[PDB]
């Protein structure tokens, strides 16, 4: 009889809970499980953060859980963070691109198999490289994840370096005055870091201020390229799509196989004690909790569906890869990928605002 | 007049007969629990919000576990209850509460705990020194309050290191230990939780860091509970307590009691309404555009029998009568001195051993 290691899960729906389950006994069939077997516990999220910090203790925490899963529904990650970081259990973050997670103060155990989106300024900084784009202005939003960005591009440039940085408040309509700043710069090089909504003020802003066509070039990323960002994009605009990086499916199967792995090395170990079964009554940590952080933040799974995985000192996905995109005649088109270190272009040409520089 | 219905919610071991001594009238229940974990206090606070029409929460607790701030915040941030973490780990301070948050602590900030840490440094000449920090929430802004102070004086000041450690691993490459061999200062600024303490100075005393010649001062909710002395604090401890000695639980609940039914008052007595409170945790979603913050302005500014209890926009007390305390050679924590309006007054002219 081998001891049952439970692993926990957070999931969209059903259909995910059972590509869950399967993850765990694949991880069972390929394993040697005499001695530990994985046991799959899960759950769909709660409809409020009360409910779902509750539902941790009541369903997962309850079962002794290692680890917790936890994907975006079809509403954050917090609740489970908190409730899972009071015990030091590590929560597996599926989907969740928000930098705020990166907060070891916040966010103590946890760890994500998708990068950040700060993490972009590593390809901005290859393509700078790559098209000797030795001068650039940084439009960031003035929020933490436009500062995250901010931050990250600036820790690669310090060769290529940012002329000026130019911050705007989130849920400004004209940003005429922040864009005529960056027009009097001889840089011509722009690169934007907004959400979804800021990003569309930023493009019409532009646009009447002639800044969206020949001699221009905008640098930008995912949320800059999705939904209404794109209604009034400019064309020839480069932004980014992390390949896989919605596809719960896939991060379920990495994120199974990566605990799997450390859940057994954990156990080459000695002195592992159990997590607390439920929370009621029970205040102490977890004390093999940050020993098994230590295992997960170390681990490597190189035949990963999404790739290469291992985590960086903030436990978030290295060597993730996307998709370098160009809009042509209001298409996104792929020109070329970001393969985890390297840019590899296509035999699809890019076409800069206007023409070709 | 009108009655708000205001829970008192008390952990552990407390004299419930002595706690029992406007436009608005206060309907007060003494509520006891057991349970500190994040369910039982969640259950505790939506059962009494659903049973009562519970206008706000006077929360106090006997334990050192800075984790029940944390989880009322979010409880008080979800719900739109105001919550007041008035003794214990409820009060111990909570650094970056959420936006929406009505959740407010008896305690100094850290940039006061910071402050008067530095006071009690020129006192005593005691300009070399170096920071060693957690990533406890408020670690950057105690970091920051010592930096701007000392970058802002005229004084010989010398922040020889500033370490960070990293709690959330395991200590099994010992990096704690080859980060604080680092440390050379005579007086060290401790900043971190009491649980971690208890580790940082086990291993700072297996370098030799802990006796003489070596002063560590820690801020208010590493020395918690002064009746829970962990055995590896270094005797000559230094610490800058909240006077649990002359205001005590009673007061503290009365005073708790008085903001709730003032800010209520207030606000009836300016727009003709208070918040109807909620009835459900488990309708927040559905329900939350009919909530608002609104109480916050008036739950900050609340002055009773002459007393300013008035709060920070950041949650904490505006003008909080500190002591500061010596662990004896007996083990036990002693007062020699007290922070009164921005004023240090210690018992002793030379610093004893
Ligand atoms: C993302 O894209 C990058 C860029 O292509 C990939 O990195 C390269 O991967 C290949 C394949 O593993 C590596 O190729 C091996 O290089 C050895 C010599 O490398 C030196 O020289 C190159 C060129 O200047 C440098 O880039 C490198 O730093 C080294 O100094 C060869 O000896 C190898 O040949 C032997 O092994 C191969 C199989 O691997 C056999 O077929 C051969 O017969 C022979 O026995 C081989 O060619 C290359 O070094 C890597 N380059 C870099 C820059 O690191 C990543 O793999 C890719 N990532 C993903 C996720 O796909
Ligand atoms: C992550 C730590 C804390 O921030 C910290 C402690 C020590 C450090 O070195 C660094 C950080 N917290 C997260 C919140 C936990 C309470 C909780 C539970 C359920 C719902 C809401 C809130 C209690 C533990
Ligand atoms: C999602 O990932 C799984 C791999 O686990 C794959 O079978 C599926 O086809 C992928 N879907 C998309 C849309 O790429
Ligand atoms: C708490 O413990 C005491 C022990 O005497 C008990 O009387 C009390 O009923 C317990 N609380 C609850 C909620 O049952
Ligand atoms: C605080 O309280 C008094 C009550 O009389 C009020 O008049 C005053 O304006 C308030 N202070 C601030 C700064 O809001
Ligand atoms: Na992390």
């Amino acid at each position: 009889d081998p001891k049952i290691v439970n692993i926990g899960a957070v999931l969209s729906t059903k259909k995910h809970e059972q590509i869950f389950r399967e993850a765990v006994n694949q991880a069972n069939k390929r394993h040697f499980t005499r001695k530990i077997q994985l046991q799959a516990t899960s759950v769909t999220h709660r409809p409020n953060a009360i409910q779902m910090a509750l539902s941790v203790c009541e369903d997962l925490i309850s079962s002794q859980v290692y680890a917790i899963l936890v994907s975006h529904p079809p509403l954050t990650p917090t609740p489970i963070s908190y409730t899972a970081g009071f015990y030091r259990i590590p929560v597996i973050g599926l989907t969740t691109r928000m930098s705020i997670y990166s907060d070891k103060s916040i966010h103590l155990s946890f760890l994500r198999t998708v990068p950040p989106y700060s993490h972009q300024a590593l390809v901005w900084f290859e393509m700078m490289r790559l098209f000797n784009w030795n001068h650039v202005i940084l439009i960031v939003s003035d929020d933490h994840e436009g500062r995250a960005a901010q931050k990250k591009l600036e820790t690669l440039l310090e060769g290529p370096k940012a002329d000026k940085v130019l911050q705007f408040e989130p849920g400004t309509k004209n940003l005429t005055a922040l864009l005529l700043e960056a027009k009097e710069l001889e840089a011509r090089v722009i690169i934007l870091s907004a959400s979804e909504d800021d990003a569309t003020a930023v493009y019409k802003s532009a646009a009447m201020l002639d800044m969206t066509g020949a001699g221009y070039v905008w640098l930008v990323g995912e949320r800059e390229i999705s939904g209404s960002a794109l209604r009034y994009a400019p064309d020839g605009i480069i932004g980014l799509q992390l390949i896989n990086g919605k596809n719960e499916s896939a991060h379920i199967s990495d994120a199974v196989a990566v605990v799997a792995q450390a859940i057994h090395e954990l156990f080459e170990m000695e002195n592992i004690t159990d997590p607390p079964r439920g929370c009621v009554g029970n205040t102490n940590i977890w004390k093999t909790g940050p020993l098994f952080k230590r295992v997960l933040m170390s681990s490597k799974y190189p035949d990963g569906v999404t790739g290469r995985i291992e985590f960086n000192e903030d436990g978030d996905r290295k060597f993730a890869q996307y998709s370098i995109m160009n809009l042509q005649n209001r298409k996104l088109v792929q020109v070329g990928i970001f393969n985890g270190s390297y840019i590899i272009q296509n035999d699809r040409k890019i076409i800069w605002p206007g023409g070709e520089t | 007049p009108p009655s708000i219905g205001i829970a008192v919610i008390l952990v552990g071991t407390s004299d419930e007969v002595a706690i029992k001594d406007l436009s608005v009238v206060p309907r007060v229940e003494l509520v006891a629990m057991n349970e500190t974990d994040p369910k039982s206090i969640i259950t505790r606070i939506c059962d009494l919000m659903s049973d009562r029409k519970i206008q706000g929460v006077v929360f106090a607790d006997d334990t050192d576990q800075e984790a029940i701030a944390q989880i009322l915040d979010f409880i008080s941030a979800q719900t739109l209850t105001p919550i007041l973490g008035i003794h214990g780990g409820s009060s111990m301070i909570m650094a970056d509460k959420d936006e929406s948050s009505m959740f407010f602590q008896f305690g100094p900030s850290i940039e006061q705990q910071a402050s008067v840490m530095l006071n009690i440094m020129e006192e005593y000449d005691w300009y070399i020194f170096s920071i060693v920090t957690t990533y406890f929430p408020g670690y950057q802004d105690f970091v920051n309050k010592i930096r701007s102070t000392i970058e802002n004086s005229f004084v010989g000041w010398e922040l020889e290191e500033v370490l960070l450690l990293d709690m959330s691993l395991d200590d099994g490459d010992s990096k704690i230990q080859n980060q604080l061999k680092k440390l050379q200062s005579p007086i060290i600024l401790l900043y971190c939780t009491k649980e971690e303490a208890t580790y940082i100075f086990e291993v700072a005393n297996s370098v030799g860091l802990t006796g003489y010649g070596y002063t560590w001062i820690v801020p208010s909710l590493v020395a918690g509970d002064t009746d829970t002395v962990p055995a590896e604090f270094p005797t000559g401890l230094i610490s800058v307590s909240y006077d649990e000695w002359d205001y005590g639980l009673p007061a503290r609940v009365r005073d708790g009691i008085a903001i709730i039914t003032t800010a209520a008052s207030d606000m009836l007595s300016e727009h003709s309404f208070i918040p109807e409170p909620k009835s459900s945790c488990y309708n927040t979603h559905e329900k939350r555009i009919y909530q608002s913050n609104m109480l916050n302005r008036y739950l900050i500014n609340v002055t009773f029998e002459g007393r300013d209890l008035s709060f920070s926009e950041d949650g904490y007390q505006m003008h909080p009568k500190l002591v500061i305390i010596l662990l004896n050679k007996e083990r036990k924590w002693e007062r020699v001195g007290k922070w009164k309006d921005k004023s240090l007054q210690m018992k002793y002219y030379v610093w004893p051993r």
